[PDB]
């Protein structure tokens, strides 16, 4: 059920910002020059 | 057979988080460790019932929510010469403790537990 | 004819820039549907592009042609 | 307080949690409204 | 009371259910103001989409602990979340399905 | 050849003879050039697909060395594998600092 | 919302259809805008027994306040 007691840090934990996360996989990186220069100049 | 969690330590800060709906982070200072924990407003209401302050040894059960105060810690014994609050030493061991019980309980006791409310510390 | 000086600048402003509505941008309620068959029962924006896809055949047809950011 | 502190030993060893909230009708979902449980929990929170 | 206890009534209705594997969770709140803004990605065998969340979805998403590896099944009418399995889960079928409850 | 029955592209006899005449050891096994052509075929296929998609990004049907330079430098395992390798006519990455803006 | 003048009861229908595109998934259903005017009147020929008026005169039944 719902736990009435919750362990928590002072510096890492904030009550407002809640975040939860976990052939070859590779993140998609755009090789376009105008895309990277368009991202860095905006 | 069931396992329960045991928390104990000296109360350092009673303060809201940073913004709020009024919950309280209770920083329990044990001997072998220091940890901060966030509690429900009902167990915080029983904490307000026990009249604890900064530097008081408490006993808090996780699954049940019952609160028992042991007394003022031995570090504040020299603050006043005479005090009605007894001075207990700091609890040895960790902050979080676990144990298992082979407690027997009759089925009729579970029927009365399923029938009518028995007690609690809230209104 | 637009490059010619036979028409006034106020004539071009009245003919082109003044007929369009200025204050009212949106009055009616906005409706987001799927980009394949328009399913509003399943509103589900995609991952790489964020495009709203309702059903499973809409995604299997979405991965091949209509996904540019993949 | 001394007779109470010395002679009260036994505990109701069997209980059902979250039955205290349901017995009065104040929980996360019930037939009562939203600030009935809030104003009742505050007037309870003040009265000792 | 016994004569009223002997006879029963069957009432049926239909509800919608979305069951699929979570890829990642990205909520957004503020340190002073509030007003949480949740986003997560739901994936299955033939569908993978990002779902933006409301206030009560982050209320039930933060009152009940969940991870990216953990997999949810959400009813729209009930508003409560079923955190079924983590990456038991091994799901098949379509993402959003409607079934009848009696 | 034994490359087609094993699912290989690079020849086993050239690598085995190169390991024989390369002054490495006295005895050479039979599975070592097959393993070496497997690793070199997988790595060369990796650079071919990363430089192929890098050529697909700039809308060109030919691979310039800048596409291979961005394909190698944009990957973490290729940059950690080859950190001192200088590629001719590959250029540099568009790295613009934030404080100079 | 739905608000009755003489009784004071409040029922919510849901979020309007104009804010359906604000979020992609929301537990609050999206209902269209109610047609017609703001103020409406009608007459009922509702029958109610005199004993029901006696129970209505005897004990409080229930309200939305505390
Ligand atoms: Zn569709
Ligand atoms: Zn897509």
């Amino acid at each position: 059920m719902k736990a009435l007691v919750e362990e928590i840090d002072k510096k890492t934990y904030n009550p407002d910002i809640y975040f939860t996360s976990l052939s070859r996989p590779v993140k998609r990186i755009n090789y376009s020059l105008a895309d990277l220069e368009a991202r860095l100049y905006t | 057979k069931e396992t329960k969690e045991v928390y104990e330590g000296e109360v350092t800060e009673l303060t809201p988080e940073d913004k709020t709906i009024s919950h309280v982070i209770v920083g329990l200072k044990s001997a072998k460790g220091t940890k901060t924990l966030r509690l429900d407003p009902t167990i915080y209401e029983s904490i307000q019932r026990e009249k604890v302050s900064i530097g008081d040894v408490i006993y808090i059960e996780a699954n049940t929510g019952a609160v028992k105060r042991v007394g003022r810690s031995d570090a504040y014994a020299t603050e006043f010469d005479l005090e009605t609050e007894e001075y207990v030493p700091l609890p040895k061991g960790e902050v979080h403790k676990k144990k298992e019980i082979v407690q027997d309980v009759t089925l009729h006791d579970l029927d009365v537990a399923n029938a009518r409310p028995q007690g609690g510390q809230d209104v | 004819f637009l490059d010619s000086a036979l028409l006034n600048l106020m004539d071009k402003n009245v003919i082109y820039h003044n007929v369009y509505n200025k204050r009212y941008f949106k009055v009616l309620p906005l409706i987001t549907t799927c980009s394949i068959c328009g399913g509003y029962d399943s509103i589900s924006s995609c991952v790489n592009c964020g495009n709203k896809i309702c059903s499973v055949s809409c995604f299997k047809l979405h991965n091949e042609t209509r996904c540019r950011n993949r | 307080r001394k007779i109470i502190d010395t002679f009260a030993v036994l505990t109701p060893s069997a209980v059902s949690l979250d039955m205290r909230k349901l017995a009065l009708g104040l929980n996360d979902d019930s037939s009562v409204g939203e600030n009935t449980r809030l104003k009742v929990m505050q007037n309870c929170f003040e009265v000792s | 009371q016994a004569f009223r206890k002997s006879i029963g009534i069957k009432i049926k209705e239909e509800t919608e259910l979305i069951e699929g594997e979570v890829v990642e969770i990205q909520i957004d709140r503020s340190i002073t103001g509030g007003h949480k803004q949740g986003k997560l990605t739901i994936k299955t065998t033939d569908m993978e989409t990002i779902y933006e969340l409301g206030n009560k979805m982050i209320d039930g998403l933060t009152k009940e602990k969940v991870l990216a590896g953990d997999v949810i099944s959400i009813d729209k009418a009930s508003g409560k979340i079923t955190k079924l399995g983590r990456s038991v889960q091994c799901p098949e079928g379509e993402l959003q399905k409607r079934k009848t409850v009696v | 050849s034994r490359s087609a029955k094993a699912g290989l592209t690079f020849p086993v006899g050239r690598v085995h003879r190169l390991l024989r005449r390369g002054n490495y050891a006295q005895r050479i096994g039979s599975g070592a050039p097959v393993y070496l052509t497997a690793v070199l075929e997988y790595l060369a296929a990796e650079i071919l697909e990363l430089a192929g998609n890098a050529a697909r990004d700039n809308k060109k049907t030919r691979i310039i060395p800048r596409h291979l330079q961005l394909a190698i430098r944009n990957d973490d395992e290729l940059n950690k594998l080859l950190g001192n390798v200088t590629i001719a006519q590959g250029g540099v990455l568009p790295n613009i600092h934030q404080n100079l803006l």
